RNA sequence: AUAACAGUUUUAUUAACCUCUGGUUUACCUGUUGUUUAUGUGCCUUAGGGAUGUUACCGUCACUUGAGUAAAUACAAUAGCAUAAGCAUGGCAGGAAAGCUAAGUUAGUCAAAAAUAA
RNA sequence: GACAUGAGUAACAAAAAAGAGUUUAAGGUACCUAAAAGGUAUCUUAGAGUCUCGCCUAAAGCUUAUGGCUACGUCAAGUAACGGCCUCUAAGUUUAUAAUCUGAAGAUUAUGACGAUGAGAAAACUUUGGUACCAACAUUUAAAAGUGAAAAUUGUGCAGGAAGGAUAAACCGUACCUAGAAUCUGAAACAAGUAAGCUAGUAGAGAAUACGAAGGCGUGAAUGAGAUAACAAUCAUAAAGGAACUCGGCAAACUAUACCGUAACUUAGGGAUAAGGAGAGCAUGGAAUAUUGUUGUACGACUGUUUAAUUAAAACAAAGCACUUUGCAAAAAGACGAUAAGUCUAAGUAUUGAGUGUGAUUUCAUGUAACGAUACAACAGCUGUCUCUAUGAUUGACUCAGUGAAAUUGGAA
RNA sequence: UCUUACUAUAGUCAGGACUAUAAAGGUCCGAACGGGUUAUCGUUGCAAAGAUAUCCGAAGAACUAUGGUAAGCGAGUGAA
């Protein structure tokens, strides 16, 4: 009867919902990635992109508001205004990437996702795009336009850029990571 | 607020290497204290005889240790020396059929009780740092952090092997402000003589090495009268 | 209930429009070629790449 | 009164909290015994 | 309805009321024993 | 917004100090500034009106905010009124206070001829 | 004939709508009480001494404090202070846009015809 | 007895609460690899732990009882730091003996035995009756100070406060569980119930209220993830009005320190905290204290008791008062005894006991002070009771995954 | 072993206020504890008598623990 919801309530109390979002944003910085449900990964994505925006401000108020979101500031603030601030210095927003994944809990079959920091040590799209390039080179195939489009996304703002991407490809081929990969030319002849 | 230490090599004041982590030995971390550079420290403000001897009692089944200045422990010692290590793991009282004298330390100076009151302090400060701040056993040795909270509380109670290693350390000058050191400062220093009485000869082998100022004797005064015979290795 | 529901009127309620829908939004995975849901990450390559970034780095 | 009357504040053995204050034996490596 | 009439019950009052010695030692208790004994009861009391 | 059981102030020299509204005359909506009502005298001031006399009154002041056609919104600190007879002729002869400006458009020249102040 | 200015109903009901007037505001800003946690900082004196704090002992039937007796120390210190958060109805208090809303605004009834009754 | 229907529906909602990593064992899959193996990843089952968040906290913590369909390596001469067994006895029990009464069964009295919820030498080594007593209350006392016990000292009030004995180490208990997270009682894994000690600190008069150190927990998938309609429950706020609601102010809201001054009435104690004057920014700020107030009637003096689990009251009781009865010489009257001996009355004696009605006092049924979760009326305030509802919050309702009822049903297009 | 009365042996009642007392009161406010006034929910309930709030007593005719006695032709106990 009243207004629509401004955001997801996630079937929690007010205080319980503010702590759930501060914990996902704390694990995101500490671990560079988290595997949770999709509605949780989409609600923390807005709070993690606003916390990295405070890390790009030179005022003290931003340094005090960053302390009021994390749960171990003494141990995580140096990383926020250090490595992370330098990483996202030149990026105009969009510092997080939420990727849908198969259920993390098979009991409830609740749709899950992966919230990660772009251009990070655990960027799952930078590695999945490196595995595609690794297979293509190792099977004499031609990369698709979507692979070329993802290859530039994961190397435009990254510090090393292409050099760090070619090293990942080299490490995935010397390990034989693409062994047993179904060639893209035999996908139309497969049923199972 | 508490501050836990890390299992990192450090320098020792003792003459021996108490633990493999010890880097150096007999290092002066602070100028000698008032009573350290004193040939005859005295029983200034304590009863006659106090400090001449120190006893150690242990739970023969679980391994919990208690240090006492008198020949008998009371309900105070069990409360002020045994921290909470889990439900059903802190006894509610002292059961005479379980607690036995582990060892007894007697100093050469028959009236310098101030040296024993210092040895007693380092033993009680080392035991608190064994039940708490056990970072050297979290991932090595007993691996207390790889155990359940139930099994972790049982190993934290088994302070008998640790207590015998605190004796070889304290009686070798470990600690800062230990009065077992004797500095002449004419500047040569040495350790005061001591004697440890053991109810079990095999119990003195928990310390990897004992100092050269401690003499080991079997049998504690008053234990034979109780029809308790000492355990000898040679037999 | 006034009467017992017959085999006909109970079979209408149970199966008329309640047939399980076949999932048709399936695509292959670029890195390995295994079947996955559309717009979703491969579950066998996620774990393998997720574990490959934990050993060496 | 400036003293803290809760002597063992934030002090636990199961969780390896560490000593509340700095002792005279806190700068030395814990003596490791020979196991049973 | 039924009440929790056995809350706080002790097993000392169970032996004093329905025990074996409360029955062999009384004229009316010897009948209960013989009846339960003639029926085949294993639990003659308590 | 004046309803039944509402207590208002009498700002005319009629001898009434505190009246209670008993009926909104001619309408179902609650009386606002310039509306006719029937009140019951509850107090007096030390042919006056005795306590308990039922008379008609006009609302001149309302604590409820009133929006004019130009977007001006007026609010007073209390509800007041002036006692009138069923004819529409002020029982009193002089008003002591400020009345709302909505009496001008509702043809209350008689109340406005007693030189009341306006807001 | 122009130009400028001024004046041109009420009640009820139905629906829509938030420009206005208010109400609400549970992840907004500000102020603030009690208490806890983390981080930083933190007394005097000439690295030493002292104040506060710490550990052990002494002592009591037992517990706490003080003296006394030893030692360490802001290096991992006391009280205090700074920042931040938690809990106490969203802790409370003052405001508050959007959305929803009436008591608010606007509109129909309040344009019109045919065939009929007495 | 089996199998249907409701129905794959209700339910798994104590207003604590979860989040992201890590790891062990056994087993299922996919790839690697085709020498089996091993390796990488993943899932199932059964566990464990780390970091963060929150909840209880004079507990939902610890130590122990009653108890136990939880599990069997739980270890003592005694004290410090232990109970039972054992000795002694109370209320009582007695198919013990003696006497006595008695249709049988049995009952009475005395003695004996038995019977804890009580009393029991020593130990940090040990084996008469106030010259009183160990009920309640109060006071004092292990000498640096404070606090809590223990025991004793002194005292106070009346309601006048046990019994008896003394004074070289056997046998039995010892595990776990204490009810918010797997154990007791409630038919059960039940939002109920159950005994004792301890139960950080801050702040307080306090065991109030608030926070919470340690600890425990945030259930055995007996669930989890979404979404945030109607409606329901539990709440928050609210323009103007302020009981217009309603059988009825039901519910909700208001009500707010060692201070100056206090009435009628009164059993002279009270009424009485009467009333009336007052304690940097919007606020000296949260929680609790904290509740409508005042006045006047009816009934009952008062505090109490009552239909466990629909009636808490005007009913019962009550102190006070009145009346009848009881002289104790063998049985005082009264009550009890298939029915007696005999027991209570009572180790009492007409100011004793029993029975009956009344229900303090005042006036002799009636009028006041005081008191009431009694009934009723008025007055003031207060508020969503209402004009007239709106919005916000949580939990259900709704959808997905897991588990899976019931009343009901002659047969049904 | 519920419950009513009695009985023996024991325990418990934070703090404050008033009153003639240090202690003499079926005194006062209010926790523990004991009650169950009003409303709401619940009614195949968490519960075959519960939850929430509110309310009453809380040094007494009080409450609680472990035993004991008294019940079914007659009626045990009963502030009824
Ligand atoms: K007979
Ligand atoms: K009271
Ligand atoms: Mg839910
Ligand atoms: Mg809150
Ligand atoms: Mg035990
Ligand atoms: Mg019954
Ligand atoms: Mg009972
Ligand atoms: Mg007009
Ligand atoms: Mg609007
Ligand atoms: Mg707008
Ligand atoms: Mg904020
Ligand atoms: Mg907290
Ligand atoms: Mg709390
Ligand atoms: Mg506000
Ligand atoms: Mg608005
Ligand atoms: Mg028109
Ligand atoms: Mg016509
Ligand atoms: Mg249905
Ligand atoms: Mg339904
Ligand atoms: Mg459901
Ligand atoms: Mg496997
Ligand atoms: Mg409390
Ligand atoms: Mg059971
Ligand atoms: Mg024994
Ligand atoms: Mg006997
Ligand atoms: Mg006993
Ligand atoms: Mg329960
Ligand atoms: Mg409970
Ligand atoms: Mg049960
Ligand atoms: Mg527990
Ligand atoms: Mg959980
Ligand atoms: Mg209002
Ligand atoms: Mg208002
Ligand atoms: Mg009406
Ligand atoms: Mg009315
Ligand atoms: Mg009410
Ligand atoms: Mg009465
Ligand atoms: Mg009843
Ligand atoms: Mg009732
Ligand atoms: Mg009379
Ligand atoms: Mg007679
Ligand atoms: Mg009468
Ligand atoms: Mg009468
Ligand atoms: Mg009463
Ligand atoms: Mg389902
Ligand atoms: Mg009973
Ligand atoms: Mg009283
Ligand atoms: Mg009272
Ligand atoms: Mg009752
Ligand atoms: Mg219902
Ligand atoms: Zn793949």
């Amino acid at each position: 009867a009243g207004a629509h919801v401004k955001y997801r309530h996630l079937s929690r109390s007010s205080a319980h919902r503010q702590a759930l979002l501060r914990n996902l944003v704390t694990s995101l910085i500490k671990n560079e990635t988290i595997h949770t449900t999709y509605p949780k990964a989409k609600e923390a994505q807005r709070l993690a992109e606003k916390l990295i925006t405070l890390s790009k401000r030179d005022t003290e108020t931003a340094r005090r508001s960053a302390q009021g979101i994390l749960y171990t500031p003494d141990q995580l603030l140096p990383k926020l205004f250090g490595e992370i601030r330098e990483r996202y210095a030149n990026r105009p927003g969009g510092y997080t990437r939420v990727l849908r994944t198969e259920p993390k809990d098979q009991y409830s079959q609740a749709p899950s996702a992966i919230l990660e920091l772009v251009d990070g040590p655990k960027d799952m799209r930078f590695a999945m795009t490196a595995a595609t390039v690794a297979r293509d080179r190792e099977q004499k195939t031609e990369s698709t336009d979507l692979t070329k489009k993802n290859m530039d996304k994961v190397t435009r703002f990254r510090k090393d850029g292409m050099r760090a991407f070619e090293d990942m490809v080299a490490s995935l081929r010397d390990m034989k990571f693409t062994a047993g990969a179904i060639n893209p030319k035999e996908w139309k002849k497969l049923d199972r | 607020s508490t501050h836990p230490t890390t299992a990192i090599p450090k320098p020792t004041t003792a003459v021996l290497k108490t633990s493999p982590l010890a880097e150096e030995t007999a290092v002066e971390l602070k100028s000698p204290s008032r009573l350290q550079l004193k040939s005859e420290p005295g029983n200034k403000g304590n009863p006659k005889g106090h400090g001449d001897r120190i006893w150690a009692f242990h739970h023969i089944e679980q391994g919990q240790v208690i240090y006492s200045t008198k020949p008998v422990i009371s309900h105070q010692h069990l409360i002020r020396q045994q921290p909470f290590t889990g439900k059903n793991l802190v006894p509610r009282k002292i059961r005479k059929d379980y607690w036995r004298p582990l060892a007894m330390i007697e100093l050469a100076g028959k009236d310098q009780g101030a040296v024993g009151r210092s040895v007693y302090q380092k033993l009680r400060e080392f035991k608190k740092r064994h039940e708490l701040d056990w970072a050297n056993e979290a991932e090595e040795g007993r691996k207390l952090m790889h155990k359940s909270k139930r099994e972790r509380g049982q190993e934290l109670n088994d302070q008998k092997p640790n207590s015998v290693a605190d004796m070889a350390a304290v009686l070798a000058g470990a600690g800062k402000g230990n009065l077992m050191w004797q500095v002449s400062r004419l500047v040569k220093r040495q350790l005061r003589r001591a004697t440890v009485y053991w109810t079990n000869e095999q119990d003195k082998f928990h310390a990897r090495e004992w100092s050269d100022n401690v003499s080991h004797e079997v049998g504690i005064p008053g234990e034979a009268e109780k029809k308790r015979m000492p355990i000898r290795m040679s037999s | 209930p006034k009467k017992k529901t017959s085999h006909m009127k109970k079979r209408h309620r149970q199966m008329a429009g309640k047939a399980l829908k076949d999932v048709t939004h399936l695509n292959r995975c670029p890195a390995c070629g295994n079947l996955k849901r559309m717009h979703h990450l491969c579950s066998t390559c996620l774990g393998k790449l997720k574990g490959f970034m934990d050993r060496n780095g | 009164v400036t003293r803290d009357n809760s002597k063992q504040r934030g002090e636990s053995a199961l969780r390896k909290s560490g000593t509340r204050w700095k002792l005279s034996v806190s700068d030395e490596p814990l003596p490791e015994p020979v196991p049973r | 309805g039924p009440r929790p009439t056995m809350s706080g019950a002790t097993r000392l009052v169970q032996k004093r009321r329905h025990g074996f010695l409360s029955r062999v030692k009384t004229k009316n208790g010897q009948k209960t024993l013989k009846r339960r004994l003639a029926k085949g009861r294993l639990r003659l009391s308590a | 917004m004046i309803q039944l059981k509402t207590m208002l102030n009498c700002i005319d020299n009629s001898g009434a100090a505190l009246v209670e509204c008993a009926m909104v005359v001619g309408q179902k909506r609650h009386a606002s500034i310039g509306d006719r009502i029937v009140v019951v005298v509850q107090k007096q001031r030390g042919t006056k009106v005795k306590r308990g006399d039922i008379r008609h009154a006009v609302v001149v002041r309302t604590k409820q905010k009133v929006q004019r056609r130009d977007g001006s919104v007026v609010r007073f600190d209390d509800n007041a009124c002036v006692l009138i007879n069923k004819a529409g002729d002020p029982i009193g002869s002089r008003i002591n206070g400020v009345v709302g400006q909505e009496l001008r458009k509702k043809k209350w020249s008689k109340i406005l001829s007693m030189a009341p102040m306006q807001a």
